RNA sequence: CUUAUGACCUGGGCUACACACGUGCUACAAUGGACAGAACAAAGGGCAGCGAAACCGCGAGGUUAAGCCAAUCCCACAAAUCUGUUCUCAGUUCGGAUCGCAGUCUGCAACUCGACUGCGUGAAGCUGGAAUCGCUAGUAAUCGCGGAUCAGCAUGCCGCG
């Protein structure tokens, strides 16, 4: 690591809208987020909200 | 951002939460009026407690994630089934 | 860390068990991530060489390096020794966090991120994430923004096949 | 129709019946380009008079949502 | 010409546009945009026609139905305008065209083929070349209202304020 040429790198504590934390070595002493890997929905295995609107249409014969 | 996409920090929150597709006037409004926000209110001037609110009543509703993709789906199927509506759709 | 151990307890003796090797050391190892920038604007915007240069040095510490055309071509008015684009090589706790972070933000926080691209491999085992956005993850500042040029992520790895660097990957959290 | 129920001439629709009572076969000519799409119409490859000449067309599962006309043209260029 | 240059019917076309030009409407914004409150109208129509009032629906509109063959009742609460709140000079909280979806009036059926409403966006466009048009007083400019043709269709027509 040279001399000043580099910023220095600052274990900070990412924080998420929905409580979950993580720790990553960054710039910022602290870094807020509002999606983690969790929250986002792919990794949630199959979301609740898409796997209930994918459904293929039928033609709409309710009426 | 509440859907992804960045909104004006200068702007009220009823005119800054159209910038984003899908939501638009009465879509904000509502909204608005579901997390009682009194819709006179700047969004960089705001709390986490109205923040999340709002970013769960998103999260709930409709977002342009999913209009982006329901719109091109029922596009691509009016243009395949034939369609004269939809051959005039790729006509432009 | 946060990853090291995560690593050393479950990737490898998993995936050592999984496919029989004949010794330890035997399991493929992510050996470095290089970031490439490429931006070719230099020509019309020579501040633009600027620009991805002071991103890189946030996104990470380790300062890029203008990389210079080695060759001239007259169909995008280029001459030898030209700046363009950018270089990053991570190898150590800086390729541990940029994974870290990548995984932890920058993929949940693109809109409409599912199912990543499978055939990104170059076929002997190294993957590369294909990136248009310069906004992905929140040290990028967003206010201080102005382009959106996105950016190019190598990832290599001593795997000799590409099924063995995809089980690697998928079991670190790869979301294929 | 909102809600007087979807549209369909009486011809085609017995033809259709009698077609599907016991299995789909050779087309079903109709000059009926008013007459909306049914589920009923699956299979059946219909044929519409354009003006000049019938043109068959499959309907398959998602056609439901649109009319004959939609799929036989009257202009030429 | 005439068992067809005549006649019956389904569908199509009369509504296609790389185009150019007459007439009209809408726009480019701060004499402005959106929201709250308030006033004044003049003429004309009503019998398978006009339809109060009530309910439902953000909505176009739907249901029960009073009254009227009419100085009675209805169509039908005119808008510009004024007093306030709000935004701020930007391709914008301008314009709403093209546009996807969901609906309303009618009618066997708005798909070639009406209008209207809500949803989400939104360009062309920031005043427009030669040249050219109308206007001498309640005229110019400009805001609404009613009838003809009409099951359902008006930026055009007729008139009114």
């Amino acid at each position: 690591m040279k001399a000043g040429i580099h910023p220095n790198f600052k274990k900070a504590t990412v924080k998420c809208a929905c409580g979950n934390e993580f720790e990553t070595g960054s710039v910022k002493e602290e870094v807020r987020v509002e999606i983690c890997s969790e929250c986002h929905p792919f990794y949630t295995g199959r979301q609740k909200f898409a796997s209930a609107d994918g459904r293929v249409d039928r033609f709409n014969k309710k009426y | 951002r509440i859907a992804g996409v960045d909104i004006p920090r200068d702007k009220r929150v009823v005119i800054s939460l159209t910038y984003i597709f899908g939501i638009g006037r009465t879509t904000a409004q509502q909204v608005l009026k579901e997390a009682g926000v009194s819709e006179d209110t700047r969004v960089r001037d705001l709390t986490e407690e109205e923040l999340g609110k709002i970013r769960d009543i998103i999260d709930k509703l409709k977002v342009e994630g999913d209009l982006r993709r329901e719109v091109s789906l029922n596009i691509k199927r009016l243009i395949e089934i034939g369609s004269y509506r939809g051959i005039r759709h790729r006509r432009g | 860390n946060r990853l090291k151990e995560k690593y050393n307890k479950e990737i490898a003796p998993a995936l050592m068990t999984k496919f029989n090797y004949d010794s330890v050391m035997q399991v493929p190892k992510i050996e470095k991530i290089v970031i490439n920038m490429g931006v070719g604007d230099a020509v019309q915007n020579a501040k633009a060489i600027d620009s991805a240069v002071e991103e890189l040095t946030f996104i990470a510490g380790q300062k890029p390096v203008v990389t210079r055309a080695k060759k001239s071509i007259a169909g995008f008015r280029l001459r030898e020794g030209m700046p363009i684009g950018a270089k990053v090589t991570l190898r150590g706790e800086r390729m541990y966090d940029f994974l870290d972070k990548l995984i932890s933000v920058s993929l949940p926080r693109v809109r409409d991120f599912r199912g990543v691209s499978k055939k990104s491999f170059d076929g002997r085992g190294n993957y590369t994430l294909g990136i248009k956005e310069q906004l992905i993850f929140p040290e990028i500042d967003y206010d201080k923004v102005t382009k959106v040029r996105g950016m190019d992520i190598v990832i290599v790895t001593t795997a000799n096949t590409d099924e063995e660097a995809r089980e690697l990957l998928t079991q670190v959290g790869m979301p294929f | 129709s909102l809600k007087k129920g979807p549209f369909v001439d009486g011809h085609l629709m017995t033809k259709i019946e009698k077609l599907n009572e016991t299995d789909k076969k050779q087309v079903v000519k109709t000059w009926s380009r008013r007459s909306t799409i049914f589920p009923q119409f699956i299979g059946h490859t219909i044929a519409v008079y354009d003006g000049r000449k019938h043109v068959p067309v499959f309907i398959s599962e998602d056609m439901v949502g649109h009319k004959l006309g939609e799929f036989a043209p009257t202009r030429t260029y």
